[PDB]
């Protein structure tokens, strides 16, 4: 074969090293066997059409603390094998439509740390090997009902560290969360004014009203 | 064809250093082979690192590929339980391999 190493990674045993590297882009030609790709703590600002989509046997992407403000609706697109999925410490304002479709195997998503101001209700819709999700530390006011309906394997959540708009149109979470006991960082209301500062685990679901 | 029998652990991904700041997220990353799979512990100073797995109350969490993972650096005026020298240590039944160690650091 030719070389499919880039020179500022290392690859050992299909685990791609990249981290720490000034990278401004995802190295292209990566091995095809690749299981690991880790360019956390460098300075990618993209992630551009189909980007993993070629490496079939991923099953770790880590892209923690880059810069990322953008990511393709494909970036994912037809991996069937990935676990884990790492994008905390970005700048991600929103996920595009069909960003985590056919993840099935997924089962660790972090988008902690970034600034997601809205998710769509189909944003998790093939995840149903799901364990955890951390949300905490964005911008969500509020997380439209359904949107964790397809996580039928859920262990684990962290939503705290958003600014939710306690009203009618977030009862839905305080009832999933009195049923569904999983959210361990203490999602909080910021407003109205009766309820901020109150975790939406403590408020009874009657209160929650436009 | 090619059998895997079973084997001590090895580290073949060490903890590296890392700075970070107070209420932001942290991973050290420990990835040892070994077969059974080995289990991980991590130590602090010495000590044993308390995570979901031995408090489901917490900020820590070890995940399944070995790493610890901080949701957000606790660092305060007069509480600092995060920042300091940490080493993973990978258990089986034949035997143990314990990584160098790593800086977690705050700014």
């Amino acid at each position: 074969g030719s070389l499919h190493c880039p020179a500022a990674c290392t690859c050992s045993n299909n685990i791609v090293d990249c981290r720490g590297k000034g990278l401004t882009e995802i190295p292209t030609n990566l091995p095809e066997t690749i299981t690991e790709i880790r360019l956390e703590q460098n300075t990618i600002k993209v992630i551009p059409p189909g980007a993993f989509s070629p490496y079939k046997k991923l099953r770790r992407i880590d892209l923690s603390n880059n810069q990322i403000s953008e990511l393709a609706p494909d970036a994912f697109q037809g991996l069937r094998s990935l676990n884990s999925l790492v994008l905390y410490g970005n700048k991600i304002t929103e996920l595009p439509k069909s960003l985590f479709e056919g993840l099935f195997s997924l089962q660790l998503l972090l988008l902690n740390a970034n600034k997601i101001n809205c998710l769509r209700v189909d944003a998790f819709q093939d995840l149903h090997n799901l364990n955890l999700l951390s949300l905490y530390d964005n911008k969500l006011q509020t997380i439209a009902k359904g949107t964790f309906s397809p996580l039928r394997a859920i262990q684990t959540m962290h939503l705290a560290q958003n600014p939710f708009i306690c009203d009618c149109h977030l009862k839905w979470l305080a009832d999933y969360l009195h049923t569904n006991p999983i959210e361990t960082s203490g999602a909080r209301c910021t407003s109205p004014r009766r309820l901020a500062n109150k975790r939406i685990g403590q408020i009874k679901s009657k209160k929650f009203r436009c | 064809s090619l059998r895997q029998e079973d084997f001590p652990p090895r580290i073949v991904e060490h903890p590296s250093d890392l700075i970070v700041s107070k209420g932001e997220p942290a991973t050290l990353n420990c990835k040892a082979e070994g077969r059974p799979t080995p289990t991980i512990e991590w130590y602090k100073g010495g000590e044993r690192v308390e995570t979901d797995k031995d408090d489901p109350r917490s900020h820590r969490m070890l995940l399944p590929s070995g790493s610890l993972f901080f949701l957000r650096i606790v660092h305060g005026r007069k509480s600092r339980p995060d920042e300091g020298v940490y080493v993973c240590v990978a258990r089986n039944y034949l035997g143990e391999a314990v990584s160098h160690d790593a800086s977690l650091e705050v700014a």
